[PDB]
């Protein structure tokens, strides 16, 4: 009895599946659906178009070829979940085989009247990620919605901008477009609702579901959003020298002519396999392939379209986690657990050179910023040395913009909801002593501990992870289905809407608990103390 | 007619392997010289050949990219000529690996970045470069060198003691384009990877963001509605029943205005008004509560039984009907109509009628919004004697 769903393309047989627990009924789900033409030849580096028909039935059972992508060659491991490099071996196996043709999606219906569609975007770094390391079947079950997870062009073919006609860039987010394009126009058939999409992404996916939001394009496709430990405002969210990196790349693959059109033409003729084998290591904490402000899709800055109201229509959920910015410290951090003094502003040193690249009056804000991470309790302490000295890091990438992002859009009265989790799972993959690292909070969200433990996540759960997930699933699918976490099901706790003076935020762990004004001492900081040591403009 | 007459002749310059090199060669007379770049190199390329025109029709730009020596590495001449006479001069390029660079030499420090503008604020590209003995600083827009030696044009050159950099007082649609500053003193030439400009900027008239939609529930029924507006700078969004405003003015929102409905009763078009001090805006929503239905056609007897009479009757509404209600009792009688319910056709017989005695008939519309007036009766004329 495999279950057949008519599209606007032809009919797609899938599957029946059970899920292991008894307690969560079964799932039908399709896999490989094409959403878009093969972006391969001349539809290579040129926005999606729509897919092609077929006139039989066609097989949705086994799994798609992945966009070309290399995990062993060297990327910026701290963009990257922590989930993702502690199990390097694990992830080769969803990575292996990969084809230029990799636009397609993945659907889970569960099994009265129309039901949620949530739609996923992982990210992982912007190179290399997929949607079909997440399965989404136990969210699908547990809250009645439908769950997609799905691919989109990557790296240089997805993200190469030459800043003219010859090639805007901003490939993989058009990708995203069309997907959401297609869902919108063809999930009533699956018993889906149109009006009710919730897209929602993490770590760098979450990134990409911020920009979705200021896109002028996506205006009548979704109505709500979930952004967790991302946001377009970080220093990688946005590639500010495209045309620098691209042109290295020419040069690498010897395409590198002066007319942009003939080196587009030229890149084409290239296999998509070499040039990802390729290995470019842009400014460090910087992207070298991502999305770029090409007067279109992103037609100013990110900041800039938040002012503008553009994605004031949808409902916003976003939040993050407690300590993302781990892989920052581990290579310091002694046998002890501890960092030293001369450790300690060694790495506040590196930090200053990095970001802000060296301006006058630099050495103001090294001693500036030791001074605000010493817990002056306990100046000597090694260990408190190390926790504010990861506070740092997350504080300025992920906790400082999401504020941002969360204020601008609680400005006029538009539904808000932040968290903070404060939580993550007990296993090898990351030191004991470290807390919720980047990309901890998905497990959480599509409820593996409802399974147990994975080939991806060989954590140790016990019976509050998978309270603690059934209460995560049910507030997300909550906002999902009416835009309220607490409507319509109620927990068996009340999350209250943001605003920018109360700054309502909901403490996620085992005690969960509703607090204000989340690390609001630091935020102030970076958002208003730094940019006036960094605005020595003086001298114009 | 004028001989050609050289205006700014190429200067020799010293380039590194992989980047670029610009020659600049420009004439004036009648007519207008064509330029006509004839490189004397024992190898060609032309992929990284190209000539760029001024926009003015002066003099080419010649550029090479990316340079590899020592195939780059030759002697160039810039012939102009025109129907009266021929000109020519010759300059000298040198092309060195990526070790031959001494001390002091032009290094990039700070590259020009990607920035976006207002239309009339300032705009400012920042370029940073170190060298011995201290280079000088000139920008390239669109292969082009920048033109900045009048002070009372838009375009000025920031020399501060530190660093110089470039500053635009007023932006228009030309600033939009990619730009790339280079350093250049006796040493060589090293040039930095361009970095587009886009001037568009926020003063936009308010859009409605999330329009008012009109909606039909049985009166009584209250809902929330929303209207949002955008713009910048953000509009504010005020309710209005079309005569009276149903906000206070001196408290209402900016951005967005949901408003209740409360003891919903009669339809009413209701108008939402965004107003800033680019535009003014107004959406209108048909709140139109659901309605009755008019009372059916006329029906007429059909066929005429002793104990029965059967009748087929019109609709008389343009929407709809759920089931027709059908209303027998005698002709003169006050007595409540004995009513047939369930009738899904319009037609249907009355059985158990009384024979001889003059009936009075009316058809019921009713939908789910209730109970539409009675239809309008009639009376059929059956007589037996003893
Ligand atoms: C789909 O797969 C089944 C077996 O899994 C096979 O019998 C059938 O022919 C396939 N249909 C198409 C259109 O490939
Ligand atoms: C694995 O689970 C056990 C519970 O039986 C727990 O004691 C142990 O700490 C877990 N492993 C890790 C690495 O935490
Ligand atoms: C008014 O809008 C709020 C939005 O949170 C909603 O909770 C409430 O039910 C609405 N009231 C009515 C009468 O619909
Ligand atoms: C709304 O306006 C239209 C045309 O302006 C008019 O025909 C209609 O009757 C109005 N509705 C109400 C309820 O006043």
């Amino acid at each position: 009895p495999a279950p057949t769903v008519n599209t606007h393309f032809g009919k797609l047989r899938g599957a029946r599946v059970p899920l292991p627990s008894e307690i969560l009924g079964p799932v039908d789900q399709y896999l490989g659906v094409p959403y878009a033409a093969p972006p391969i030849g001349e539809k290579r580096f040129l926005p999606p178009e729509p897919p092609p028909s077929w006139s039989g039935i066609r097989n949705a059972t086994h799994f798609p070829p992945v966009c070309p992508q290399n995990i062993h060659t060297a990327v910026p491991e701290v963009m990257l979940p922590v989930w993702f490099t502690a199990n390097l071996d694990i992830v080769a196996t969803y990575i292996q085989e990969p084809n230029e043709d990799c636009l397609y999606l993945n659907v889970y219906v569960p099994t009265s009247g129309a039901k949620p569609v949530m739609v996923y975007i992982h990210g992982g770094s912007y190179m290399e990620g997929t949607g079909n390391m997440i399965d989404g079947s136990v969210l699908a079950s547990y809250g009645n919605v439908i769950v997609i997870t799905l691919n989109y062009r990557v790296g240089v073919l997805g993200f190469l901008s030459t800043g003219d006609q010859a090639a805007k860039g901003n490939y993989g987010l058009l990708d995203q477009i069309q997907a959401l394009r297609w869902v919108s126009e063809n999930i009533a058939f699956f018993g889906g609702d149109p009006r009710r999409i919730t897209v929602f992404g993490s770590g760098i996916g979450a990134s990409c579901v911020s920009l979705l939001t200021l896109s002028h394009h996506s205006e009548g496709l979704f109505q709500r959003a979930i952004i967790q430990s991302g946001s377009a405002l970080s220093s990688w969210a946005v590639n500010y020298q495209p045309v620098k990196y691209t042109s290295l790349l020419a040069d690498k693959v010897g395409c590198n002519v002066l007319d942009t059109v003939d080196m587009v033409d030229c890149l084409r003729q290239k296999s998509a396999k070499e040039l990802v084998e390729q290995d470019i290591q842009p400014a460090r904490y910087h992207v070298a392939f991502g999305p770029v402000i090409d007067g279109d899709v992103i037609p100013d800055d990110p900041e800039i379209l938040m002012e503008q109201g553009e994605f004031l229509n949808y409902d916003i959920m976003l939040g993050v986690n407690q300590g993302e910015g781990l892989k920052f410290v581990e290579g310091v951090v002694d046998p002890e657990d501890g960092v030293s003094g001369t450790d300690f502003d060694y790495s506040v040193s590196n930090f200053v050179d990095n970001l802000y690249g060296y301006p006058e009056g630099k050495d103001t804000l090294r001693e500036t910023i030791k001074f605000m991470y010493t817990d002056w309790a306990d100046r000597d302490n090694p260990e408190t040395r190390r926790k504010t000295l990861v506070a740092l890091f997350t504080d300025h990438q992920w906790v400082e913009p999401s504020v941002v992002t969360a204020d601008l859009h609680a400005r006029y009265g538009s539904p808000t909801y932040f968290y903070a989790f404060y939580h993550h799972c007990q296993s090898l993959m990351k030191p004991a002593w470290s807390d919720a690292a980047h990309g901890d909070e998905v497990p959480y969200v599509f409820g593996v501990p409802m399974v147990g433990p994975t080939d991806l996540f060989p954590c140790n759960f016990s019976k509050n992870d998978v309270m603690l997930s059934a209460v995560v699933m049910t507030y997300w699918t909550n906002f999902a289905k009416t835009g309220d976490p607490n409507k319509p099901v109620p927990q068996d706790v009340a999350w209250s809407k943001y605003n920018p003076r109360d700054q309502l935020y909901l403490h996620i762990g085992l005690k969960p608990r509703v607090r204000d004004h989340y690390r609001a001492t630091k935020v102030a900081f970076w958002k208003h103390l730094v940019p006036h040591l960094y605005n020595l403009h003086d001298m114009f | 007619e004028t001989p050609p007459r050289f205006t700014r002749t190429p200067v020799d310059q010293t380039g590194v392997s992989g980047g670029v090199a610009s020659f600049i060669c420009q004439a004036t007379g009648d007519p207008r010289p064509k330029i006509v770049w004839n490189k004397k190199g024992k190898k060609v390329s032309n992929q990284r050949f190209e000539v760029i025109e001024f926009d003015d029709g002066s003099g080419s730009v010649l550029r090479i990219q990316p340079l590899r020596t020592p195939r780059d590495e030759a002697i160039y001449e810039c012939v102009a000529s025109n129907n009266v006479g021929e000109i020519s001069v010759s300059t000298r390029l040198t092309v060195l690996r990526e070790d031959q660079i001494p001390r002091g030499f032009p290094t990039i420090d700070m590259g020009p970045q990607l920035k976006v503008v207002e239309r009339t604020r300032t705009a400012t590209m920042l370029c940073a470069a170190s060298g011995n003995p201290d280079p000088e600083i000139t920008w390239f827009k669109d292969f082009l060198p920048v033109d900045t030696s009048n002070n009372n044009g838009r375009i000025k050159q920031l020399r501060s003691e530190s660093i110089g950099a470039l500053q635009i007082e007023q932006s228009e649609e030309s600033d939009q384009g990619k730009y790339e500053c280079v350093a250049t003193n006796s040493a060589g030439t090293r040039y930095s990877a361009p970095a587009n400009l886009y001037v568009r900027v926020r003063r936009v008239p308010p859009r409605f963001s999330i329009p008012p939609t009109n909606h039909e529930i049985m009166p009584g029924g209250s809902v929330n509605i929303t209207c949002v507006a955008v713009g910048s700078p953000m509009p504010y969004v005020k309710w209005m029943l079309g005569a009276e405003d149903l906000t206070p003015e001196d408290d209402m929102p900016i951005g967005r205005n949901v408003l209740e409905l409360n003891d919903v009763r009669q339809s009413a078009n209701y108008t939402c008004v965004a107003m800033s001090t680019l535009g003014v805006i107004e959406a209108i929503a048909q709140i139109t509560v659901k309605a009755l239905p008019k009372p059916p056609g006329t029906p007429v007897v059909t066929e005429s039984t002793a104990t029965s009479i059967t009748l087929t009757w019109d609709s008389g509404n343009p929407e709809p009907v759920s089931y027709y209600i059908i209303q027998h009792k005698p002709k003169n009688s006050e007595e409540p109509y004995k009513e047939i319910d369930g009738i899904a056709t319009t037609r249907y017989s009355v059985a158990g009628l009384s024979p001889y005695s003059d009936y009075e008939f009316r058809v019921v519309a009713v939908n789910n919004i209730g109970r539409g007036p009675a239809s309008e009766p009639v009376l059929t004329q059956k007589h037996h004697h003893h």
